[PDB]
Parts: C-alpha cells; sequence; structure tokens
C-alpha cells in the first residue's frame, strides 16, 4: 500500500495507471472543482477502446456534448484552436478524434492540479495511513 | 479572518500575485522548489517558439534563411526531448537559430495576431543561461512561468495579525461557472486586468478583444450583489509590458474613440477610467485601483500592504 501510494508521485502517468491513484486524484479534483478534466480524460481513454463504428460515432457525440462544446455542462478548459480541431474531427469520427483535446487536458492536470495533489492533506493522509 | 478572492480573465496575473504572497507572506521559493519549475520553464520556452513558427503559415511569413526550415522540422520532433527537464545542446541550438532568424522575429513582432505567452521573449532572450545542464530557475524565472489554472485553489497566510483565506481561480470562460462556489462572505476581491491585453484576442474566442472581455467581467463582478460590502480592489496589471507595447500598438485598437496619446501615463489613465466607469453604484462604492507588475516583488509588496490597510479600515 505505501509502495503504491508513493508510486503515484513518480509521475502523473504512473498515477493514472493505478485504479486507486485515479480514485484518490478524483476525490482531490472534486475539492478544487476541476474533476471534469479527469472525467473527460477517462472518457477519451474508454472511447479509444471502442470496436464498432455506430458505437464510436455515438460516444464521440456524447463526449463532445458533455465536455467539449462551449455550452457543455462539464466544459473542459481548452483553447479555441483545440476545440475547433475537435469539432472538425467529429464530422468523420475516428479513434483519434479527441487526441488533441485529451493531450491539452492531460497537460493541464499534470502541470496544475497534480503537483498540488502531491502536497495535499488528502494524499499525505493516504500515505500516513497506508499499510 | 479575511476571505480574499483573486478574480479576472485568463492570463491576467492572478496566480502570479499568489506566488508573490508565498514570497512575501508565506515561506518563499527554496532552491528545491525552484528546481521543480525547470520542466515548466523548458516547456514554456519550447511551446513559445513552436507557436511563433506555426503562426508564420497563417501570417504568410518566410524564414530569413532557408536553412531554418530543417531547424523547424527538428524542433517539432525534439519538442518532447525536454519533458524530463533536460534541454539538449541540440534542441538549445535549434531554438537559438530559429529565435535569431529575421522571419521568426518578424512573426514575433506580430504576436497579437496569434496566441503567444507573455514570458516567451523573457526566456528566449535568456536561452544560453536556461539551457546550461546545471540550470536552476531563479525566483524571477519561477514568477515568469505560465501554468494555466483550473478550478478553485485555496491557500492561507497571515499579515498584520490577519488570517487570509485566499482563493485563486481559473479565468477562462469555461471556468467561470465555478466561481459562485466561493462567493460567500467575501471580505475582498483583487480583480486582475492585463493592461497589455488591449490589442489581443481571447485564446478561447479569437474574435473577442481580451480587454473588452475583461471589462464585461469586471462589470459583472463589481456590481454583483454578493459583493455589496466586499472591498473591490482593481490591479491594472502587466504595467511593464504595457509601457513597452503602448509605444508600438495604438490604444484605439481597443477604444476607437480614444483621442489621447499613446504614452504609458495617458493610455494607462484612460483604461483606469473605462474600468472605473463600469461601477453602477459610484455614490455608494469605491474601487481601489493600483497599477501593478505582478512579477515585481517590491511592487506587489508595496501595493498589497496598501490593500491590507484598506481592508482593515473597511472592517473597523
Ligand atoms: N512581465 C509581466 N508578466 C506577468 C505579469 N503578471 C503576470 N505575468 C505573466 O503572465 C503569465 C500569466 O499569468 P498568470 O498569473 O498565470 O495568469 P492567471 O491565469 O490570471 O493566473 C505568466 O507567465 C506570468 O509570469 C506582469 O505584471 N508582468
Ligand atoms: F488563465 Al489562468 F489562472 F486564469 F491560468
Ligand atoms: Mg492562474
Amino acid at each position: 500500500s505505501t509502495e503504491e501510494a508513493t508510486r503515484w508521485a513518480d509521475s502523473f502517468d504512473v498515477l493514472l495507471s493505478h485504479k486507486y491513484g485515479v480514485a484518490a486524484f478524483r476525490a482531490f479534483l472534486k475539492t478544487e472543482f476541476s474533476e471534469e478534466n479527469l472525467e473527460f480524460w477517462l472518457a477519451c481513454e474508454e472511447f479509444k477502446k471502442t470496436r464498432s463504428t455506430a458505437k464510436l460515432v455515438s460516444k464521440a457525440h456524447r463526449i463532445f456534448e458533455e465536455f467539449v462544446d462551449v455550452q457543455a455542462p462539464r466544459e473542459v478548459n481548452i483553447d479555441f484552436q483545440t476545440r475547433e480541431a475537435t469539432r472538425k474531427n467529429l464530422q468523420e469520427p475516428s479513434l483519434t478524434c479527441f487526441d488533441q483535446a485529451q493531450g491539452k487536458v492531460h497537460s493541464l492536470m499534470e502541470k496544475d492540479s497534480y503537483p498540488r495533489f502531491l502536497r495535499s492533506k488528502m494524499y499525505l493522509d493516504l500515505l500516513s495511513q497506508s499499510q | 479572518e479575511v476571505k480574499l478572492l483573486l478574480l479576472g480573465a485568463g492570463e491576467s496575473g492572478k496566480s502570479t500575485i499568489v506566488k508573490q504572497m508565498k514570497i512575501i507572506h508565506e515561506d518563499g521559493y527554496s532552491e528545491d522548489e525552484c528546481k521543480q519549475y525547470k520542466v515548466v520553464v523548458y516547456s514554456n520556452t519550447i511551446q513559445s517558439i513552436i507557436a511563433i513558427i506555426r503562426a508564420m503559415g497563417r501570417l504568410k511569413i518566410d524564414f530569413g534563411e532557408a536553412a531554418r526550415a530543417d531547424d523547424a522540422r527538428q524542433l517539432f520532433v525534439l519538442a518532447g526531448s525536454a519533458e524530463e527537464g533536460v534541454m539538449t545542446p541540440e534542441l538549445a541550438g535549434v531554438i537559438k537559430r530559429l529565435w535569431r532568424d529575421g522571419g521568426v522575429q518578424a512573426c514575433f513582432s506580430r504576436s497579437r495576431e496569434y496566441q503567444l505567452n507573455d514570458s516567451a521573449s523573457y526566456y528566449l532572450n535568456d536561452l544560453d543561461r536556461i539551457s546550461q545542464s546545471n540550470y536552476i530557475p531563479t525566483q524571477q524565472d519561477v514568477l515568469r512561468t505560465r501554468v494555466k489554472t483550473t478550478g478553485i485553489v485555496e491557500t492561507h497566510f497571515t499579515f498584520k495579525d490577519l488570517y487570509f483565506k485566499m482563493f485563486d481561480v481559473g479565468g477562462q470562460r469555461s471556468e467561470r461557472k465555478k466561481w459562485i462556489h466561493c462567493f460567500e462572505g467575501v471580505t475582498a476581491i483583487i480583480f486582475c486586468v492585463a493592461l497589455s491585453d488591449y490589442d489581443l484576442v481571447l485564446a478561447e474566442d479569437e474574435e473577442m478583444n481580451r480587454m473588452h472581455e475583461s471589462m464585461k467581467l469586471f462589470d459583472s463582478i463589481c456590481n454583483n450583489k454578493w459583493f455589496t460590502e466586499t472591498s473591490i480592489i482593481l490591479f491594472l496589471n502587466k504595467k511593464d509590458l504595457f509601457e513597452e507595447k503602448i509605444k508600438r500598438s495604438p490604444l484605439t485598437i481597443c477604444y476607437p474613440e480614444y483621442t489621447g496619446s499613446n504614452t504609458y501615463e495617458e493610455a494607462a489613465a484612460y483604461i483606469q477610467c473605462q474600468f472605473e466607469d463600469l461601477n453602477r453604484r459610484k455614490d455608494t462604492k469605491e474601487i481601489y485601483t493600483h497599477f501593478t507588475c505582478a512579477t515585481d516583488t517590491k511592487n506587489v509588496q508595496f501595493v498589497f500592504d496598501a490593500v491590507t490597510d484598506v481592508i482593515i479600515k473597511n472592517n473597523l
């Protein structure tokens, strides 16, 4: 448990590769009102696993409506260039439709939220309680 | 207790004011903390030169020398090479040749026509220093870094026997639906405005003037019933960048009716007037305005001291 909790600090991507690291980071992001970033990122990971075209087209539309559109209830913080590229990609959806937007959101979490996670009371409690 | 909100549009200087509170009123930046910003300095540098190169297509600008074409290809391939915080001599040299190219510089001069970090030239002009294998970011290098804020971040610190509960937020349009969460029982707002925004467009809407956006947002905040009793402090920030820019880009871009001079004192004064005019309860409520350079510790310390005095005086 302590080796796993300490592994989350090795890099953001190592944190993301652990189910319990993802869950902890989610709880942390809720306290900072930025959990849409993680839920968008996870949605994109799931999208890339899709095996049928009808399923792919529907999920691309749902992800866009939920997270990417300017009126989206959980609109992610991405620039116009990134949002527009995504919009254009949605006309003929493929598995790389969200790559640009997902990369931007990954960078946003990695550089902003994740360093604060590693210094948080929440993470420090998890460490001290581990094992 | 003082609940203090740092508000303003994207890139206005909010988190930089937050860095200054750590420097002045909390624990400061240790060398180890500085070292943690190295990969950010590198990323900001690499992303900035990439942005200028990319824009050269939109802008119909050629390289001063043909040999830079291969440097540009090399830059794009290498762009990931420094994510572990090592700028290779190869990458360093590629960037140096591109930044010194006359086409690249012509594009840099026209950066209002695209999206470029304010600290781009700061870092690019210091490439020799920052590219050394032993490089440790200085405190000013840290202050100059660009990391976009998402969500709402609370910190605390003490000053003049007051306990400050400080809230830093994201400034982009997408973020602003979250701000209401922190609007209860607010003692003071520092509302940041990038003076140097007057000729830029929003990263999230490239057909919106950034200062016009800031005005709309200040209108909204200043007159919000949540803040009737809140001390409203206006930081007309990036005064240093504004001083330089005003000598080459006319204020009429933002305010077509302006008939004053394109000088720091007159143009700055006019912007102050435009923001202060948005107060629809002038008989009832003050705006406490300061011209700031958020990256200048001495300046922010002086201004924040003055601000604290206003808050004490307003809570007697
Ligand atoms: N030269 C200069 N740079 C500034 C000033 N204020 C902020 N910056 C820089 O502008 C960028 C955006 O600032 P930031 O605090 O991240 O904006 P925020 O989005 O409002 O938090 C950063 O790279 C800062 O270093 C200033 O007054 N002068
Ligand atoms: F653009 Al910001 F904090 F408003 F990074
Ligand atoms: Mg910020």
